[PDB]
């Protein structure tokens, strides 16, 4: 097949022609040209699916040219396809078309649709790049256009200066993270001698055979990009004060693409990470903690999109968690049933946003399960997805075998951590419904509405002979769901009496600010990087540098001043001087 | 049997761009574009001719062409021109700026035009002369002859809105700097030859002969630094940068000055064809401190960058910041930083001729290049903004632009070298897109801070709009498809490289 390069070209093309548009075109003809763009892709990663089922599962591989080769330095650019990329495949381009759909209906009378949907279509052909790459370099261009068309779509209102303060936010921890993906690029070519993942996974049990501190550097700068593009730790800021921008710009960086890239980045460079056992359980610490902060912060948030942002980070912590205990299977199914559901979830909280007005607070308002019924409905099924409702919906079944991921490898810790990550993410995520709803039937909601019940469950990622199987389970189910149910009557029963005594207590009060400032990272990534940056900047201004190169000059300046004194005008001194240089030419030939 | 006139093409085109102000105002424009199109055209031919693509690197000296004419037989001082993929490279290049230069230089509708394409003749085809000559005394006298008409159209045509005592100063600053480091390679170049002269009996000023000059380390070392101060001067490196923003601030506002003199670097040609191969030993023993001059050379010019409230001040560190890591990348003895080098000058080329036009058309559209008398210009012009957008994209070192190519290939190569110096470049990186990003949001973004932001801006001209979208094409194939480049640079590359590493 070669459509492969074709998922890559429409939304290139879609980009290309919406931007050079420039919004002269009709809202309809834009919107065709974006979606459409999107949908054909969509359409065909539906058939280059069918063909991979057709056979016997088996990798494709497409090149196209050689994009460098100086010696032995031979980057190509080739594309991939096996079931783990046509996973992400199918996720990145059909979460990406729903929530396309649900834009250019969102997007009626506001400027720059064209632009928006340029900029879409450029993030979709960016992940798609980043997730068919046969190698890094490749990955590293999908990586880099990712970030890009996410600091474009944040700032996407670019009037308001908090949206591009956001934007740039999130574009410079996103860098930092990349910074830290480029030593692992370099690493990895500086051992390896190739950057093809295939060739590097068989190069490198023979390279590493002595030493493997390399490849633990190597992997360990893997988990940085990962957690730099899926808003971990330490690089976990910029998805809590970047959802300034629009409502469907959120669903695609929390759904579609943006956050899903580091979990791919993980999966895909798994034979490497199995080399380096430290760093792999390191991944699944990374993704407990973060989970354990994220659930304790989303539960003090007073607004829906900051409670959506830290539920995703909470449940790309539960896929980095399976990543950690080598639920490979586990940790992708997670990602398709998480794509939908939050996907689910943001497009009812535009809807929600649209009947409301100038976005309000959510304590204020209440009682919306008799004016809105089809958005509660959207809402509540969406958080019963989130909040794993048992044999109703497909994220419990997901979080069951990231739980039975837990159970298999041995690990307690995470276990304990994903457990009451579990009941802490059904007391927010309850809490945060029964708050705003207590007290038109569009095509896309209906879609995900259904994807986020058993039969998104149904729906199998075929990733056998590509990601290796993971290694009782009544019992497991029997207490996941007893959490959650546990944790639903649990936010039933507080939210209004008690929560107020325990917030309005100072331990309380000091703990609920703490949370809501993101445990203090924003604050202590401002003191030790933000604040000296301007400070040296402001000391440097002026261009010491320039001044101490122009001294020499103000020297002769002064030097020259000096010197002309002695042109007086006096005949009798010019006699004078005449006598002494008489003396000191006589007194040094005397000398020497 | 075209170097010769190579080098004399834009000199009678420039001459007679001078003769022709007599026939009008407008008729000198067409006549530089003529002799710009018929320098690159000639250039594009000895490319398509050349045959780099399946040359061998065969050991220095190697050269595609050659040509030699006895100048000043007295001191052995000949027309030596010769060319290679490198260099060839480097002309077709400064072909390219040249014809965008006076195609800048459009509706400069004055009396005595005809004196500044003259001017901008003389300086293109001074750049065409280093870049060809391998006589080292001709060397030397093209290196120091652009400096006469770069100051004159510095200081008699540069920026009109500043005073004209600080357009003097920049030029003098400019002519200073650049001429007393010359004078010092002048003093190396001498004591070379007189070294070689003694150690023999041979008297010549021939690059070639001059190579196998046996010499102490310690001379070796003071050659290598005199020409080094003559390099830094125009990489620029750190301290010696101090000439580039004032000059860049102070040039004519056309912005045709900066493409026809400034944004090629005749200096890392010169260190890497002078530097390199006439002294590897002390090259060798220099390396270090001419790399932990670029780390700062990097960090200085981008936080330098963000100081800014001028864009022009603010591009004219952006340089600094990349000619930095140039500078890693040629003392790192890496045929893959090598060649990474070379894509990092041609896109650094382009990326700032870019960027620089679209300042100098923004400057004719407000009347003022304070960023904090504007913001909010997305919603007033109908291309520059997003022009801009996507040349600070490239600067910023994205990956499907050339800037990517070059920078990562410098750090692949400098990682295999030197890796710590390659970790806090990469973070340099992050400091680009840093800068890149403030000036995006203060120039672009936000609300209007004055009154002239506030108003529909008129729009881009065709010309002006079609060679940016060339500038733009041009980048985008060099960040996909930077082959046919690698191929012509490899064996000149990999000559030098080969002479630097088997003789330490
Ligand atoms: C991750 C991107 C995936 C690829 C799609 C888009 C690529 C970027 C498009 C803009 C830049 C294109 C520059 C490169 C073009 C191809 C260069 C090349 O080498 O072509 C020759 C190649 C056949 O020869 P080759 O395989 O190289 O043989 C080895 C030589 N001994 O020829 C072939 O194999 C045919 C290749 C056809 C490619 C068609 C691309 C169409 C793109 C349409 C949208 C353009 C958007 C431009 C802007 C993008 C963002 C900057
Ligand atoms: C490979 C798959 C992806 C992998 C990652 C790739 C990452 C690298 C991508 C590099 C390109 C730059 C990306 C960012 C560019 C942003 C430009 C932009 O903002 O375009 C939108 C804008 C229209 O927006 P609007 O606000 O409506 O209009 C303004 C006037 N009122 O548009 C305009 O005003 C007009 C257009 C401005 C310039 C558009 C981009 C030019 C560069 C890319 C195309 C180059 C030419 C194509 C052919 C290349 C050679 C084959
Ligand atoms: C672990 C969770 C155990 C369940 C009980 C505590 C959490 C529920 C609760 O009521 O927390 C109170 C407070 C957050 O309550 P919140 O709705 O943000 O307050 C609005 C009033 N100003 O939460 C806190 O102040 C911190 C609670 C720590 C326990
Ligand atoms: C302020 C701006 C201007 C810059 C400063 C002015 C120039 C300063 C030059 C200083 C030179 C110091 C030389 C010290 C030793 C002199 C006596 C001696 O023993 O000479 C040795 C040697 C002659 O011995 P012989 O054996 O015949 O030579 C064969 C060489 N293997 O001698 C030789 O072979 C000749 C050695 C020549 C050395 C190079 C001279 C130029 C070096 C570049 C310029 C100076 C350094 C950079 C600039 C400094 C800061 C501005
Ligand atoms: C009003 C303003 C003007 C007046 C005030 C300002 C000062 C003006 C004068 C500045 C220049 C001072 C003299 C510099 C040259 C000194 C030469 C010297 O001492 O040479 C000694 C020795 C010669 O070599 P030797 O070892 O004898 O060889 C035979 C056996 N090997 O040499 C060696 O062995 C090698 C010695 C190398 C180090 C000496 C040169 C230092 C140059 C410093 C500046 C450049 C630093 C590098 C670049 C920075 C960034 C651009
Ligand atoms: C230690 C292990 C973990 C390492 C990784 C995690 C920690 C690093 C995370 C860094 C996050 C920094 C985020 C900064 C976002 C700033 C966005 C912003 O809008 O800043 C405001 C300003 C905007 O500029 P302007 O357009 O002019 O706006 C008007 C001015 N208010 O813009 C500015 O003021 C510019 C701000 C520049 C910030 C530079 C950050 C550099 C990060 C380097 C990380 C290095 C890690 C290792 C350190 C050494 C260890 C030995």
């Amino acid at each position: 097949m070669n459509m492969l390069a074709l998922t890559i070209i429409l939304p290139l093309i879609g980009f290309v022609l919406l931007a050079f548009s420039r919004g002269r075109w009709s809202e309809n003809v834009s919107a065709i040209v974006g979606v459409g763009s999107v949908g054909l892709a969509a359409l065909v990663t539906a058939f280059i699916g069918v063909d991979f089922f057709a056979n016997g599962e088996q990798t494709y591989s497409q090149p196209l040219w050689t994009w460098m080769s100086v010696g032995d330095f031979n980057i190509g650019f080739n594309l991939v396809l096996d079931g783990l990329s046509l996973t992400m495949l199918s996720v990145v381009t059909g979460v990406g078309f729903l929530i396309h759909m649900y834009a250019s209906w969102y997007m009626r009378g506001e400027e720059g649709y064209s632009r928006f949907f340029a900029y879409t279509n450029l993030f979709i052909a960016s992940m798609v790049v980043l997730v068919l790459a046969d190698n890094l370099l490749l990955m590293y261009l999908g990586w880099e256009g990712v970030g890009l068309c996410s600091y474009l779509l944040i700032g996407f209102y670019y009037t308001d200066p908090k949206n591009g303060a956001a934007a740039m936010k999130a574009f410079v921890v996103t860098r930092v993270g990349d910074v830290f993906l480029a030593f692992a690029l370099f690493i990895l070519y500086n051992e390896l001698g190739t950057l093809n993942f295939r060739e590097m996974v068989e190069l490198a049990p023979a390279h590493f055979a002595d030493g493997n501190n390399m490849l633990m550097w190597a992997t360990l700068m893997l988990l940085g990009g990962a957690v730099g593009k899926s808003a971990q730790l330490p690089l976990q800021t910029w998805l809590a004060d970047a959802m300034a921008g629009p409502t469907p710009v959120s669903a695609l960086i929390h759904a579609a693409t943006m956050v899903t890239a580091g979990v791919y980045l993980i999966a895909r460079t798994h034979g490497l990470f199995l080399m380096t056992p430290e760093v792999l359980h390191l991944v699944g610490i990374v993704g407990a903690v973060t989970l354990l902060l994220a659930g304790f912060a989303a539960l003090v948030q007073t607004d829906i999109k900051r409670v959506l942002a830290y539920s995703t980070m909470s449940q790309i912590g539960y896929m980095f968690l399976a990543l950690g205990v080598q639920a490979w299977d586990a940790a992708i199914f997670h990602l398709m049933t998480h794509a939908f559901f939050k996907a689910l979830l943001f497009l009812a909280s535009g809807s929600v946003i649209l009947a409301c007005h100038h976005e309000q607070n959510i304590f204020k308002m209440g009682g919306l399960r008799k004016s809105i019924p089809l958005v509660y409905l959207c809402f509540l099924v969406g958080g019963a997805a989130l909040s794993a409702l048992p044999l109703v919906t497909a994220g419990f079944f997901s979080k069951d075998e990231i739980l039975a991921g837990a159970m298999a490898n041995g690990h307690i810790n995470l276990m304990v951590a994903g457990l009451v990550g579990a009941f802490m993410t059904s007391l927010y995520t309850f809490r945060m419904i029964f708050i705003v709803f207590h007290g038109t039937h569009s095509l896309p909601l209906i879609v995900l509405l259904i994807l986020s019940t058993f039969v998104g469950a149904l729906i199998v990622p075929p990733l056998q002979g590509v990601l290796p199987q993971t290694t009782s389970m009544l019992t497991l189910e029997i207490t996941s769901g007893v959490v959650a149910v546990v944790g639903i009557l649990l936010a039933a029963w507080l939210w209004r009496t008690l929560v107020t005594s325990i917030a309005n207590s100072a331990p309380g009060r000091l703990l609920s600010t703490w949370w809501y400032n993101a445990w203090g990272f924003d604050w202590l990534y401002d003191k030790v990087f933000v604040k000296p940056f301007l400070g040296i900047a402001w000391l440097l201004k002026r261009d010491p540098l320039n001044s101490m190169m122009n001294i020499p000059a103000v020297l002769s300046r002064f030097a020259g001043k000096g010197l002309l004194l002695s042109e007086n005008g006096y005949l009798r001194w010019y006699v004078a001087s005449m006598s002494i240089g008489a003396v000191v030419v006589l007194a040094l030939l005397m000398v020497l | 049997m075209l170097l010769p006139w190579l080098i004399l093409i834009p000199f009678i085109g420039g001459f007679l761009c001078w003769q022709t102000e007599r026939f009008g105002v407008k008729v000198p424009r067409w006549i530089a574009l003529i002799t710009m199109g018929l320098t690159l055209a000639l250039s594009l031919q000895l490319w398509l001719q050349g045959g780099y693509s399946l040359t061998q690197s065969a050991g220095i000296p190697q050269w595609q062409s050659e040509f030699d004419m006895p100048w000043i037989p007295r001191f052995g001082i000949s027309i030596h021109l010769a060319i290679d993929g490198l260099s060839l490279l480097m002309v077709v290049l400064t072909g390219l700026l040249g014809v965008l230069a006076v195609l800048c230089s459009w509706k400069e509708i004055e009396k005595y035009q005809g004196f500044f394409h003259l001017n901008l003749m003389w300086i293109l085809g001074g750049v065409i002369g280093v870049f060809l000559a391998i006589d080292m005394f001709l060397f030397f006298f093209f290196w120091e002859m652009m400096l006469v008409p770069m100051y004159f159209l510095i200081a008699l045509w540069g920026h009109k809105a500043s005073d004209g005592k600080t357009r003097i100063t920049a030029a003098t600053k400019f002519f200073i700097y650049t001429q007393a480091s010359g004078l010092v390679m002048l003093i190396a170049i001498l004591a070379l030859v007189f070294v070689h002269y003694n150690a023999t009996g041979v008297w010549t000023f021939n690059y070639e002969e001059l190579l196998n000059t046996p010499m102490s380390s310690g001379v070796e070392y003071l050659l290598m630094l005199g020409f080094f101060i003559a390099f830094a001067v125009k990489m620029p490196v750190v301290p010696l940068h101090g000439w580039l923003p004032d000059a860049h601030s102070q040039a004519p506002t056309a912005g045709s000055v900066d493409l026809a003199g400034i944004l090629l670097k005749t200096a890392a040609y010169g260190l890497l064809r002078f530097s390199l191969p006439l002294f590897p030993n002390a090259s060798a023993e220099f390396a270090p401190i001419a790399m932990w001059l670029g780390v700062i050379g990097i960090f200085y010019g981008a936080w330098m960058a963000f100081a800014q409230t001028d864009i022009k001040r603010l591009i004219a560190y952006t340089s600094v910041s990349h000619m930095g890591f140039v500078l890693i990348a040629i003392y790192t003895g890496s045929q893959l930083a090598y060649q990474g080098a070379v894509i990092q000058m041609i896109a650094h080329g382009l990326s700032a001729a870019g960027l620089f036009i679209l300042c100098g058309q923004l400057y004719e559209r407000i009347h003022t290049r304070d960023m904090r008398m504007m913001g909010g210009l997305w919603s007033k012009m109908k291309w520059l903004p997003a022009l801009s957008l996507f040349f600070a994209v490239a600067t910023l070192g994205m990956p499907g632009t050339g800037n990517f190519v070059g920078e990562f290939m410098i750090l692949f190569g400098s990682f295999q070298v030197v890796p710590v110096i390659t970790v806090i470049s990469t973070f340099g990186l992050v400091f680009a897109s840093v800068y890149s990003l403030a000036m995006l949001h203060r120039a672009y973004f936000g609300k209007a801070k004055s009154q002239i932001a506030s108003q529909e801006l008129p729009g881009m001209s065709l010309r002006e709009l079609f060679m940016i979208l060339l500038l733009v094409v041009l980048l985008v194939l060099l960040g996909f498809y930077p082959q046919p480049i690698l191929d012509t640079s490899h064996s000149a590359i990999g000559n030098i490289q080969q002479w630097f590493v088997n003789s330490v």
